[PDB]
């Protein structure tokens, strides 16, 4: 806020003022994996896969 | 406006600028705790992606965000694709308060 | 048209030789990683 | 020959077999609980207004207030033979530990469960309480269970309303990060490797982070012939006592005690083992837990097999329809209401030119003035003046927002009143009434009543840990369903008041009003009645 010394004021009131500020997003960030179904047998590499990717 | 000001001086005609960083060297950070924001958001499972995918949400560790763990499965190659997304964006909403350290920026 | 669903059967087959050999399922984790194969010993002489 | 194999192979049997039936009851559970648009799940849309002008959380909230008028309980009654107050020490011990507020919390949810998607549950544990143990320093509790649909998957060959013929049963349970790691310390697991496993919830709402830790515990009974042992019990008569329950801590006590082994039989019983099991690992084999039967009561709505398949249904079902169509009817007619033109003149620019300011809504003019020349023309053609028409809701929109919510209202009548509803309560009352009857004689300490007292028969082994011992004679009375009394003494009140609400004035009337007054609580006044009934009982002889 600005500021103004004195008694009389007359036309000398001011406006109010609020800037602004933008805030966006990118592109996502993947992990992206395929496999078989003979693959999913034993599951712990796909566990694992799935852990290292968090 | 001349509330806002932040500078005692404008860019007036042929000012020199002097470049900081005259070697590189890493960076040591500063800031105060609300200048840096990261702005995230699970991806919707209505999305034009993630069409045939069941999706299930997904919380990365340590930091607080969740991301979306969707997953298909194919008949004709009896197969499976799973797909871990991460949609966030680090937003610096006060850069005069973030900062940097720059040691040794001899000449 | 008239037309019944009733159907006529035309074969009738059986299965004597897959009904007698022995069915064997071993540990699926296992052969995943061991390409789908498990060695049996042999009576020693 | 793999456990986990096998356990799994088990499990992934049953989910399958209750695939559609679980869907169709999370769903009801979502339309009755969240949202009536289920459309965040999979539709490429835009932001359009969808409202949801509800008519049928009015029926439900009916039902579940009417279902929560009338309190269901067990009551234990001793058999045809036996000892006209065999029961009074298990309707005992089962108020006192069913008194407390998880066992109400439970029941209300499995009702509230069961009207709405058509199946809910709860559990039946044990622990070791040291301040107040019901007997043994031991406690039986009752839990909760949400979403028993997806959350509890029973046996897929059971073909019995409260599942005791079921012979395994797996409950899955997703928990947080902490409450991972004090799962972990409760049971003695390994906290560091998460366990994961199928997953029973699905990202149906904007949540943001809903879980992602999953266990579960694969309960199994087991009827087989183990060992049991006949003594002579050292007051008179013949105990008998299985040869697991004293193996080791006991086994040499009782002839040194007094008890001399007369004979050893094997007797035909039912044991239950639970394992606690993710999807790669089992880390918990088969721990025993008390009881022969599963510990897990499901109560259900509408219940039946259509082939060789399971369906159950609450109310909400039928109203999905009916509730979806009026939904969309009435924000269609509130999209007309607010984009759609107003009602004003058409009018040509030269038909006002330089008159515009009489037509812009103020007041100040007595009429409206039209220019009549064209230098051009002669004069401007002369037509009726049009107004856009005033929006209106069309015929069909009327019509089927009256049939959808009378096809609502005409399908949403549960009965007539929930008999049918209470009567499935009923049933999965006494199904706990047994499991609790059985919990109780493995794990707490019942006497046996002689006509000669109640006689507490125990000894402790040299680790000074107390083995029960209770006589194969333990199935002495049976479970029926009564009104909900929270302690004997209330029952006993209930009980006379109702006997004198039969008896004339006669002297009966007059026995039954002192025992009332002798069965009353403690103050001052009702002390002094309480102490007056009690001399003229004694008085009377």
């Amino acid at each position: 806020s600005p500021t103004q010394e004195g008694w009389d004021l007359t036309d000398k009131a001011t406006g109010l003022l609020e800037l602004n500020v933008a805030v966006n997003m990118g592109e996502p960030d993947n992990d992206f994996f395929q496999l078989r179904a003979d693959d999913l047998r034993d599951e712990t590499a796909y566990r694992r896969r799935i852990q290292s990717a968090a | 406006q001349r509330a806002y000001a932040n500078v005692n001086t404008s860019l007036a005609d042929a000012m020199a600028v002097n470049i900081l960083n005259v070697k590189d060297a890493r960076t040591n950070v500063f800031w105060a705790d609300d200048a840096i924001r990261i702005v995230s958001q699970p991806i919707p499972a209505n999305h034009e992606l993630f069409a045939g995918m069941k999706t299930t949400s997904f919380s990365i560790p340590d930091v607080g965000l969740n991301g979306i763990f969707a997953t298909q499965g194919d008949i004709s190659t009896l197969s499976g694709l799973c797909r871990i997304a991460l949609w966030y964006g680090v937003n610096a909403t006060r850069p005069e308060a973030i900062g940097v350290g720059l040691p040794g920026q001899t000449a | 048209t008239l037309a019944v669903d009733e159907i006529i059967e035309t074969i009738s087959a059986i299965t004597p030789m897959a009904q007698k050999a022995k069915k064997y399922t071993p540990p699926a984790a296992s052969m995943q990683r061991s390409s789908n194969t498990i060695w049996m010993p042999v009576e020693q002489e | 020959e793999n456990r986990l194999e096998s356990i799994l192979s088990r499990f992934d049997a049953d989910w399958t077999a209750s695939d559609e039936a679980r869907r169709e009851a999370k769903n009801d559970l979502f339309f009755s609980r969240v949202s009536q648009w289920d459309d965040w799940l999979s539709q490429y849309t835009t932001l359009q207004y969808r409202g949801q002008f509800d008519v049928v959380r009015p029926v439900v909230r009916k039902l579940v207030s009417e279902m929560r008028q009338n309190p269901i309980d067990v009551l234990y009654r001793p058999k045809d033979g036996a000892r006209p107050d065999a029961a009074d020490v298990l309707m005992g011990m089962y108020r006192t530990d069913m008194r407390h507020n998880t066992a109400k919390i439970a029941v209300n949810i499995a009702v509230r469960e069961q009207i709405e998607a058509g199946v809910g549950a709860w559990r039946l544990v044990t622990d070791y309480e040291d301040q107040s143990p019901t007997s043994n320093n031991q406690v039986i509790r009752r839990e909760p269970i949400h979403s028993a649909c997806s959350h509890v998957i029973w046996d897929s060959n059971s073909k019995l309303m409260d599942k005791s013929d079921a012979r395994h049963c797996t409950v899955i349970h997703s928990m947080s990060q902490n409450g991972w790691e004090d799962f972990a310390e409760k049971y003695d697991l390994d906290a560091d490797d998460i366990p994961s496993f199928q997953n029973p919830n699905d990202w149906v709402f904007p949540w943001l982070t809903q879980d992602t830790i999953q266990i579960a515990e694969f309960y199994e009974v087991v009827e087989k012939k183990e060992t049991a042992f006949i003594y002579q019990d050292p007051v008179t008569g013949e105990p008998v006592s299985y040869f697991k329950r004293d193996i080791k801590d006991v086994i040499d006590d009782l002839a040194d005690s007094g008890f001399i082994k007369i004979a050893e039989r094997q007797i035909k019983r039912r044991r239950v083992y639970k394992s606690i099991i993710t999807c790669t690992a089992v880390l918990k084999d088969k721990q025993l837990i008390a009881g022969e039967h599963i510990p897990i009561v499901p109560v259900f709505g509408e219940w039946g097999f259509v082939e060789d398949k399971e369906v159950y249904e609450g109310v909400v079902r039928l109203t999905k329809d009916g509730q979806r169509l009026r939904n969309m009817i009435m924000s269609f007619n509130a999209d007309i209401v607010a984009r759609t033109p107003k009602k004003k003149p058409f009018f040509w620019p030269e038909q006002i030119a330089g008159f515009e300011h009489m037509y812009d809504g103020n007041d100040d003019y007595p009429y409206y003035l039209l220019n009549r020349t064209d230098e051009n023309s002669g004069d401007l053609p002369t037509q009726p003046l049009a107004y856009y028409e005033n929006p209106e809701v069309p015929q069909a929109n009327a019509y089927m927002l009256e049939a959808a919510t009378s096809a609502v209202k005409e399908v949403a009548t549960l009965g007539v009143e929930t008999y049918v509803f209470q009567d499935n309560l009923a049933t999965a009352m006494r199904r706990d009434g047994e499991i609790y009857q059985s919990i109780v004689n493995d794990i707490y300490d019942v006497p046996r009543n002689v006509t000669i007292l109640m006689a507490e028969v125990v000894d402790l082994a040299t680790g000074e840990k107390q083995v029960l011992n209770d006589i194969r004679g333990r199935y002495e009375c049976y479970t029926d369903v009564g009104p909900s009394f929270q302690s004997m003494k209330q029952q006993n009140r209930a009980e006379i008041l109702e006997l004198l609400g039969k008896t004339p004035q006669g002297t009966p009337e007059y026995q039954l009003l002192l025992l009332q007054y002798f069965t009353l609580l403690d103050g001052k006044g009702v002390e002094m009645m309480r102490d007056y009934a009690n001399k003229q009982l004694i008085q009377m002889g």
